[PDB]
């Protein structure tokens, strides 16, 4: 089988980690003391779901999870909420001086002192490991733990792990709320991040925000509504590697066919169907299929449309059935201009996998027999860089804020050649776009 | 978690009891210590300011003055009986004398003030840092304050230092050497503090005799728009939230080069959101004798206080940026960042207290260093400021640095 | 455009790694020959992300000449491309990769499993018989729906006892491959296994027998 | 009680000399850019 630890940084990590597990206990039947009454063996289960929970001799299923933040009040709430005993007290680690919205402290000052236990604590997780397929790391890229000590702890994993695929679930900063200082922690974990990571996923949170307001009618969406969206997508994709199925996709085959190409390594997610639960009839596969090329389904503000595609991936869960995604698909060839490059290799890929989307009880959404999740590699992300390197320049161009991050360790040479590289990126979207 | 106040000298002392009874009522604690409020709101971060033996809440409070009289004062009045004790370090002589305060009879009492803030902060898990009360243009909250600022700095290098200091007017105050001890201060401030709120007397005066018509204000009447702007500017560290929620987030997100940390502090009122959002950026009602229309905002921190739409703030807000944004640095994206507490201040139901670094804070250092050029170029009563040890270059050296500070602003107002 | 492979074939020794993993997956789509010796050399790449690019454009070219370095690509620290390469070498459908895929069959990683299931039926060789048998018994579904797939397209009878113990497995999509391989096999082994499971089995696989006799007839 | 002294610097001339009228009955410091130091 093929093991994957879930590591969650700092709040955004840990909040959406949060709302990650009790979808995936509601999704296998895990009570919030760990057990489930379902496994038949005991020192196990069925050893398939056990790709994400090791099992205890008891008969306790644990989460292969480690949450982590420099200041304790949000892991704290984890400590003493209802999954209190669902995870291994060693697997939530706290510091006690956050990295107040600075990098350079989540890297170096502060995430220093903590990242030798985080690396302890992996290498313990890995020994119960038959075989660990990798890492999924989730994190804001605003943050001062999100991006510095992501960034410091994807460092150190790429020595001896460096085999194992790295996948990030990352939070786009948006200001609707923002620190002035964001753009630069984003722009600094990126260019760290770009080498040590096989595949990004990226979430804006204004994208989030408005879905919550347009399609579930939440007026003031909280992030507990954000975060319950988001780890419906994150269970969608995770899916195929938690659920037995003939038409599910592994890990390999998948991002092998959505990032093939190394710095260009960070594709936008659609979902559909976003329901509200106040309101409904039966969304048909070519219905949700066509939702997924509509720009207000996406987690990114973009538009694909402006792009160039160079691969696409539908991950259908429920009621659905080959031929009528294949239906689906011809339909919106004949319908919709879906441009792929030039060199790359056309064609959709798609894994279905058989159980529906389960929704949080008291949770906005409406319970649904079928759901898709499309993963597009498209040049029209470059968009969502280009905003955010734009304030890095207008605040670097006068050195503002500068000082907060040289005097916490780190080098002011490290913001031009952050900088730099993402220039760099911009510039490999557009060669790609030729 | 957890900041040490400090407040030395009258001015100092005077406002930081306000600040206290102020905030002390806010979360339903009594002058005995006991809890007696309705809302769990109240104590959710209680212990920033507070201290527990249980069933008593105690503020993390030291109180210093060179003169004995002040602590008699503050003891006499209503919240003072909860300051812990030992916490008061009293001398015997005060006398407007930066040099005394910095030097002579304060550096004589400076090291028992460190030894209760030394006590103090081994009883904290997470200190954040200190926030001291003081005027400017006194002998020991000027002289002594920034000095105890400078040892405690140098003693806790990695916390974050916040001041409350009350810069001197001659429309307030007759003593002649006050320019002499709030450009001394200034200079330490300058290189030794994070966030300076500037709280001007200039300005309090022109407040309560032309905009709030009192042709008779006392220090009370000043020291209530104090207290007013003190609780509203600490309403992001005293409950949760998530904007400016410690001091050193707020110092990230609120000074983009280290020496410019010069806060200027608005309260409104002096009654809906619109009115709110307006008022709080309305010359009329800032802390500081500066007009921001005069200046442009490098970074601004608004908190609204009541029952309102966070929805029609977030609209309102966006709005005064959108119809002012030639008064913001163009050059710093999203510099205005909103928190909004549902627990409105005793006696208003909705109010907003607005918190800016604006270049215009340099018309406020030009008025004192206007001042002091006057006195220094005459060397008007040096002599008593030597004979305490003071050397006549740091007149010179505080004197080009406030200049320094002043042509910094104005560089940053003019840039792209 | 022959000035285009050209341009692609020296982009392969580019300073950056983006450049050359762009001209490996060009030169597969092109399929020139001229570009399966530099194709091979780029199999030898220090990023992964390059020689899984080059093993795909490999078997898109389908030269012969790629089939021993392919062969040692299977070997390779990277799962994206041992899975690059198995999926080439059934393309290619060069039966010294047989011996080869067989090892794959028994790999660490899922994809790798059922991409070398699927490539020993592309080969059709009835060496992969006894190995692909032992696959129907994989962990996961997929490789178990890929390794009866593969012992239909083979074709021989030794898969005929292992097949109909498919039919009752507990995935859908593995048991209906189950049958088309039993079905695609035919003659007097299946036919008179089908007899027995027409009277005697249950279910699914009852239904899958009785189906068999119906348009099996004379 | 607000004790006023302004009108603007005739109060210093007027003070420098009532000074002069109660006569007639008769350490390092902090320097620029330390603060700076502590960004390095
Ligand atoms: N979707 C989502 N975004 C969040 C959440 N919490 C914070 N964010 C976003 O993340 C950014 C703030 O970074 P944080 O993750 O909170 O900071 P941190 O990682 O704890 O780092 P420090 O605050 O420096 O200790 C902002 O853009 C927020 O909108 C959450 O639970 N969900
Ligand atoms: N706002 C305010 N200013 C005051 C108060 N008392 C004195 N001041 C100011 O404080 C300064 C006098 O110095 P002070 O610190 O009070 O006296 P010291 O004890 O000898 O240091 C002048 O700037 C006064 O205008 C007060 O209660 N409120
Ligand atoms: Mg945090």
């Amino acid at each position: 089988m093929r093991e994957c630890i879930s590591i969650h940084v700092g709040q955004a990590g840990v909040q959406i980690g949060n709302a990650c597990w009790e979808l995936y206990c509601l999704e296998h039947g895990i009570q919030p003391d760990g057990q489930m009454p379902s496994d038949k063996t005991i020192g196990g289960g069925d050893d398939s779901f056990n790709t994400f929970f090791s099992e205890t001799g008891a008969g306790k299923h644990v989460p292969r999870a480690v949450f982590v933040d420099l200041e304790p009040t949000v892991i704290d709430e984890v400590r003493t909420g209802t999954y209190r005993q669902l995870f291994h007290p060693e697997q939530l680690i706290t510091g006690k001086e956050d990295a107040a919205n600075n990098y350079a402290r989540g890297h170096y000052t502060i995430g220093k002192e903590i990242i030798d236990l985080v690396l302890d604590r992996i290498r313990k997780l890995a020994d119960q490991c038959t075989g660990l397929q990798g890492f999924l790391v989730f994190h804001s890229f605003g943050g001062g733990t999100g991006s510095g000590f992501t960034s410091l702890l994807m460092e150190r994993l790429s020595v001896d792990y460096g085999k194992k695929s790295k996948l990030e679930f990352s939070i786009y900063p948006a200001p609707q709320s923002t620190a002035v200082v964001e753009p630069y922690n984003s722009i600094l974990t990126t260019h760290t991040t770009l080498e040590h990571s096989d595949c990004a996923f990226m979430v804006d949170n204004e994208a989030i925000y408005d879905i919550c307001r347009r399609n579930l009618d939440i007026e003031r969406p909280t992030y507990t509504n954000l975060n319950r969206l988001i780890s419906q997508i994150v269970s969608s994709i995770t899916a195929s590697l938690r659920f037995d199925g003939a038409l599910n996709v592994d890990l390999t085959e998948f991002q092998t066919n959505l990032v093939p190409y190394p710095r260009i390594h960070f594709p936008l997610a659609t979902y559909a169907p976003v329901i509200s639960a106040e309101k409904h009839e039966q969304l048909s596969v070519a219905e949700i299929t066509n939702a997924c090329f509509e720009p207000a389904n996406q987690m990114v503000k973009c538009d694909p449309r402006h792009g160039k595609y160079m691969a696409c991936c539908l991950l259908y869960r429920g009621d659905v059935v080959p031929k009528d995604v294949n239906a689906a698909i011809a339909t919106i060839k004949t319908k919709r201009s879906i441009q792929f490059v030039d060199w790359c290799p056309t064609g959709f890929k798609v894994g279905i996998n058989y159980q529906p989307p389960t929704v949080v009880p008291g949770g906005d959404l409406a319970k649904v027999q079928r759901a898709v999740c499309m993963l597009s590699n498209t040049t029209a992300i470059a968009e969502a860089w280009a905003r955010l390197d734009h304030k890095f320049d207008l605040m670097y161009a006068k050195r503002a804020f500068v000082h907060w991050y040289v005097g916490e360790g780190m080098e002011e040479g490290e913001f031009s050649e952050a900088r730099e590289d993402m220039a760099a990126l911009e510039k490999d979207y557009e060669e790609v776009g030729v | 978690r957890e900041i040490v106040h400090i407040q030395a000298g009258q001015c100092g002392n005077q406002i930081g009891a306000k600040f206290w009874e102020v905030i002390s009522d806010e979360h339903g604690i009594d002058p005995t210590g006991s809890y007696h409020g309705d809302s769990d709101l109240q104590l959710e971060r209680i212990n920033v300011y507070y201290n527990e033996t249980g069933n008593k809440y105690v503020p993390r409070a030291i109180l210093v003055d060179l003169e004995p009289g002040t602590m008699d004062s503050v003891r006499s009045g209503p919240f003072g009986q909860i300051f812990r004790p030992d916490n008061f370090v009293f001398g015997q002589s005060g006398g407007n004398n930066w040099a005394k305060g910095h030097y002579t009879e304060g550096a004589e009492l400076v090291d028992s003030v460190l030894d209760v803030v030394r006590k103090e902060s081994e009883s904290c898990d997470c200190l954040q840092g200190f926030q001291l009360t003081h005027s400017l243009g006194g002998g020991t909250g000027s002289g002594m304050g920034t000095l105890l600022i400078s040892k405690i700095r140098e003693e806790y290098p990695d916390r974050i230092m916040n001041t409350f200091s009350v810069m001197p007017s001659p429309k307030v105050s007759d003593t002649v050497v006050e320019p002499y001890n709030a450009t001394l201060s200034v200079h330490q401030l300058v290189e030794n503090t994070d966030e300076t709120y500037c709280i001007d007397n200039e300005a309090l005066y022109d407040i309560c005799f032309r905009t709030l018509k009192l042709t008779t204000p006392t220090y009370g009447d000043l020291n209530h728009l104090v207290s007013a702007t003190m609780s509203g500017v600490t309403t992001c560290l005293r409950f949760p939230g998530q904007l400016n929620a410690d001091l050193r987030k707020l110092a990230v997100n609120m000074v983009p080069f280290p020496r410019l940390h010069f806060f200027m502090p608005g309260f409104a009122p002096l009654l809906t959101v619109p009115e709110l959002t307006q008022q709080m950026f309305d010359s009329k009602n800032m802390m500081a004798a500066c007009d921001p229309r005069h200046g442009r905002y490098l970074t601004v921190a608004a908190i609204f206080r009541g029952r309102m739409s966070m929805k029609e703030v977030d609209e309102q807000m966006l709005n005064v940026q959108n119809k002012n944004s030639s008064y913001f640095v163009e050059w710093i994206p999203n510099n205005v960042k909103t928190a909004v507490c549902d627990i409105p201040p005793r006696g208003l139901k909705m109010s907003a207290t607005f918190i800016g670094n604006s270049t215009a804070i340099q018309e406020l250092f030009k008025r004192i260093s206007e001042q002091f050029t006057a006195m220094f170029r005459r060397k008007a009563f040096l002599h008593w400021y030597t004979g305490e040890g003071m050397d006549e270059m740091e007149f010179t050296e505080a004197e080009s640095n406030m200049n320094d500070l002043v042509s910094e602003y104005q560089q940053y107002q003019d840039a792209t | 455009d022959p000035e285009k492979v050209e341009m692609y074939i020296k982009n392969l020794q580019d300073d950056s790694t983006l450049v050359r993993s762009i001209a490996a997956a060009a030169l597969g789509k092109i399929g020139d020959e001229r570009a399966v010796e530099p194709l091979i050399k780029a199999l030898k790449d220090e990023d992964s992300r390059v020689r899984a690019q080059a093993a795909g454009a490999l078997g898109q070219i389908g030269d012969e000449r790629a089939v021993e370095p392919l062969i040692k690509a299977l070997k390779d620290e990277d799962p994206s491309v041992r899975y690059r390469a198995a999926e080439a070498l059934g393309k290619i459908g060069d039966e010294r990769a047989v011996e080869p895929l067989i090892k794959a069959l028994k790999d660490e990683d899922t994809t790798v499993r059922r991409i070398a299931a699927t490539a020993l039926g592309k080969i059709g060789d009835e060496r992969a018989v006894e190995p692909l048998i032992k696959a129907l018994k994989d962990e996961d579904a997929a490789v178990r729906l890929t390794a009866a797939r593969a012992l239909g397209e083979i074709g021989d009878e030794r898969a005929v006892e292992p097949l109909i113990k498919a039919l009752k497995d507990e995935d859908a999509y593995v048991r209906r491959a189950a049958a088309q391989a039993l079905g695609k096999i035919g003659g007097e082994r299946v036919r008179a296994a089908m007899e027995k499971l027409a009277e005697t089995g249950t279910g699914f696989a009852r239904k899958v027998a009785v189906n068999y006799l119906e348009t099996h007839k004379s | 009680p607000i004790k006023a002294a302004i009108t603007f610097e005739d109060y210093l001339e007027e003070q420098i000399q009532l000074e002069e009228q109660e006569l007639k009955q008769k350490q390092p410091f902090l320097k620029r850019g330390e603060g700076l130091a502590r960004f390095t």
